[PDB]
């Protein structure tokens, strides 16, 4: 769906964002943010569904741990030496 | 040119391929025992 639209407008040599802004009743520069954000999201040329994968929170944590290893003495790397 | 979309169908090939490897291989109630078939070309013979 996306791919098709993307390449079709490629052949059109113009962008979906372009079309959305032209189809806005008002002068786009005068329009609302809810247009601006939306249209840039259009200009992404991206699946939203991939974005779901991109944005759903983490399965893990920064570090899994256990009482066993903790009692055996956890260790973090020396880390202040980084910036 | 139609050549523009003529890529999509290769993408569709890839899609099918993964649906085989990803879904069929673990979800094949057919062929559930038999494996091999590691490569696309294989079923072009085996059932296609």
């Amino acid at each position: 769906p996306t791919q098709q639209i993307n390449k079709g407008l490629g052949a059109s040599n113009i962008e979906l964002g372009t079309v959305i802004q032209r189809v806005d009743p008002q002068f786009s520069w005068n329009t609302t943010q809810e247009k601006y954000n939306q249209v840039l999201l259009a200009y992404t040329q991206l699946s939203s569904e991939q974005i779901a994968l991109l944005s759903l929170p983490d399965v893990f944590t920064q570090n899994f741990l256990t009482q066993t290893e903790l009692s055996a003495g956890y260790l973090s790397a020396s880390t202040t030496e980084i910036l | 040119s139609n050549s523009i979309e003529a890529k999509l169908q290769e993408d569709l090939r890839d899609a099918l391929v993964d649906y085989y490897l990803g879904q069929i291989v673990p979800n094949s109630k057919d062929f559930t025992n038999l494996r091999s078939t590691i490569k696309n070309v294989d079923d072009l013979y085996d059932h296609l």
